[PDB]
RNA sequence: GAUGUCGGCUCAUCACAUCCUGGGGCUGAAGUAGGUCCCAAGGGUAUGGCUGUUCGCCAUUUAAAGUGGUACGCGAGCUGG
RNA sequence: AGCCAGGAUGUUGGCUUAGAAGCAGCCAUCAUUUAAAGAAAGCGUAAUAGCUCACUGGUCGAGUCGGCCUGCGCGGAAGAU
């Protein structure tokens, strides 16, 4: 059910990470297996709405980038300090 | 208009009955003697309490009502006395019988299709002052 | 009324209108409810 | 918005006049005239009257349910009639109308006497009762609140002028 | 009103209060409290915050306080001058963060516990949150 | 290489967080009188006993004897306790 | 959201009191026929009567409800030439 549709992130670090939570998009990672790791920024509000279910942190999940359907589980999320926001999701492969 | 919980036996002592429809405009003692007709038959002080349907200057006649359940259940139980709150202490836990001997007294005038629904409500009265089934 | 810078309905009864850029309570039942921002 | 978007029908015999903003309706209770703000079209379109708002006015739809209500209440007003009752409680109060004029008797050291407009006539079938009848809606609640405040419904007995409508509330005095 | 039972020294430099919390998510309870807002929470009020809690729930459920009032606090007294050492003890102060959870509670609906922690909220310097527990 | 400091007297002026008067809402506002808050600074707003007093206590008044600012207003205006 | 209708059976549930009846408080806080009814929301009654929500529905014909994220504004906001 959780298809979580991604892009691929051109550029990293900070002020690249904060320019996209100023754009309503956030900072992912997807690591796991021996593929390299992958890093995708994603829509906030779409991933946002969805980890309010219960499962989306227990159930298979499925990233598209490039059009390739990846399947994932959630490892870890950075929550923001103080506001119902995401900065950053780790997603393992599974 | 006035009332009073009545006695079916005494019409006229001042404080609990004299104002109670003697002083409505219904004849207490055409009540009292006409309900006393009615409780010249019923057990030794059923306060059966009925719905007035009475007049102001002397003229009367009633409708009826069916006896009491709480008056009659500390019968078997030897008290005569009251919790301040029941299922903590009761007053002798007593048999169905005797709350089905009280079910014999709102039996002929109520209106269900299966008559068996009626054994709750006799018991919601009987948690509430200790009466509890085996 | 009673005049405070927290107004508030009070009961269902009560109502909050805006008259004159004054947010006050208006109450149909209990005019102890009545209320002006201020 | 429902207010507005609802037509105002119109009854036979009411002739209407649209010049513009300005508009009069006359019936047998008389002549009404209202000048409704620059955001409403007012339109003859049927034997009924249409509200909707102009182009370039933010309020809009808010004063085509305005203009709604208030020529329903003037077609209504000139056709049929809006008639406010006082009902007067006071042992000593009454009331009396000499023409244009209520000649109010409410517990005071001077007498009063209410002057009435052009277009609302009082009769009282009662000393303790006026019976306001007008073309107007407007003139003749602000008629009947007048009369109303020189002896406004004060709580414990209920005392003063107060509408048929009204119900007052009563309350007991501090004990002892 | 807590307080340390002992400490290592008796007055502690004014310091500072940058940076985000920790303690940041819910992790005894189901429902919490977090500062939004930055600054010093005394003794005093989260007592009154907490007394404000318990009340608001009558012995239901179970309540945790995340925060310690652990840096003291001095003042000179009135009419002292500059210098002449450093003032005495009078109060006792959690720095707050924008981000810490300072109560936590379970054993209660969300409901009573979102009216709990605004009259908690009320008897305290900081803007604040409510928060659920969150799964990983 | 001086800006005279307490209180009094004389003369005052502003502010309003209004003491009285005026207008009002709630009242656990029957009425009389109050309580509380809102608006209002137009005008008005003690004499004496004791003390250097400000103040305060006391006596007796008044519709009321308001609160504060003005170099704790005012000594090239007075006094000098 | 407007606009028509009902609120009952045990029962004045028990305790207390001069009396407590859903409506002083206190414990039971479940039934009941049923389309429905919390042993009763405050008012109100010396107290009941009464008042009426909750309660469940009909007629009505296009959107409505109330939380979150924020943006710009509103109040909160009284001083002395
Ligand atoms: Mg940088
Ligand atoms: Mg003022
Ligand atoms: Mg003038
Ligand atoms: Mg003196
Ligand atoms: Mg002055
Ligand atoms: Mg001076
Ligand atoms: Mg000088
Ligand atoms: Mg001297
Ligand atoms: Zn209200």
């Amino acid at each position: 059910m959780f298809t979580i549709n991604a892009e691929v992130r051109k550029e990293q670090g900070k002020g690249a990470s904060r320019r996209l939570r100023a754009a309503n998009k956030f900072p992912a990672i997807i690591y796991g297996g021996k593929e390299a790791p992958l890093a995708i920024e994603l829509d906030h509000d779409k991933v946002m709405n969805m980890q309010a279910k219960a499962e989306f942190y227990s159930e298979v999940l499925t990233i598209v980038v490039d059009g390739k359907e990846i399947k994932v589980k959630a490892q870890d999320v950075q929550r923001h300090p103080y506001k119902p926001k995401l900065q950053h999701i780790d997603f393992v492969r599974a | 208009y006035v009332k009073l919980q009545v006695a079916a036996g005494m019409a006229n002592p001042s404080p609990p009955v004299g104002p109670a429809l003697g002083q409505q405009g219904v004849n207490i003692m055409e009540f009292c003697k006409a309900f006393n007709a009615k409780t010249d038959s019923i057990e030794k002080g059923l306060p059966i309490p009925v719905v007035i349907t009475v007049y102001a200057d002397r003229s009367f006649t009633f409708v009826t009502k069916t006896p009491p359940a709480a008056v009659l259940l500390k019968k078997a139980a030897g008290i005569k006395s009251g919790s301040g709150k029941p299922n903590k202490d009761k007053v002798g836990k007593i048999s169905r019988a005797q709350l089905q001997e009280i079910a014999q007294t709102k039996a002929a005038d109520m209106t269900g299709a299966d008559i068996e629904a009626m054994t709750r409500s006799i018991e919601g009265t009987a948690r509430s002052m200790g009466l509890v089934v085996e | 009324m009673k005049v405070r810078a927290s107004v508030k309905k009070l009961c269902r009864n009560c109502k909050i209108v805006k008259r004159d850029g004054v947010i006050r309570v208006i109450c149909s039942a209990e005019p102890k409810h009545k209320q002006r921002q201020g | 918005s429902r207010v507005a978007k609802a037509p105002v029908v119109v009854p036979a015999g009411v002739d209407v006049k649209i010049n513009g903003q300005v508009i009069t309706i006359k019936g047998k209770n008389g002549e009404l005239t209202r000048t409704l703000n620059d955001a409403v079209e007012v339109k003859h379109a049927d034997n009924t009257l249409t509200f909707g708002p102009r182009d370039g006015y933010a309020d809009g739809w808010a004063q085509a349910g305005t203009a709604r209500a208030l020529l329903n209440s003037m077609v209504i007003g000139v056709t049929e009639g809006f008639t406010k009752k006082l009902q007067l409680v006071g042992v000593g109060y009454r009331a009396a109308v000499k023409g244009n004029v209520i000649n109010l008797s409410l517990g005071f050291s001077h007498p009063v006497d209410h002057q009435l407009p052009a277009g609302i006539t009082a009769e009282c079938p009662t000393q303790t009762e006026i019976v306001l009848k007008g073309a107007d809606k407007q003139v003749i609640g602000q008629v009947a609140a007048d009369l109303r405040a020189y002896r406004r419904p004060e709580p414990y007995k209920g005392k003063g002028v107060r509408y048929a409508d009204e119900v007052v509330r009563t309350k007991e005095a501090k004990k002892k | 009103m807590l307080q340390p039972k002992r400490t290592k020294f008796r007055k502690m430099h004014k310091g500072r209060n940058r940076g985000l919390a920790q303690g940041t998510d819910v992790s005894f309870g189901s429902f919490g409290l977090k500062a939004v807002g930055r600054g010093r929470l005394t003794a005093r009020q989260i007592e009154a915050a907490r007394r404000a809690m318990t009340r608001a729930v009558k012995r239901q459920g179970k309540i945790w306080i995340r925060v310690f009032p652990d840096k003291p606090i001095t003042e000179k007294p009135l009419a002292v001058r500059m210098g002449k050492g450093k003032g005495n003890v009078e109060y006792w102060v959690a720095l707050i963060q924008p981000g810490k959870v300072l109560y936590e509670m379970d054993g209660v609906p969300e409901e009573l516990a979102r009216e709990a922690f605004k009259l908690a909220a009320a008897k305290l310097p900081i803007k604040t949150t409510f928060v659920t527990k969150t799964v990983m």
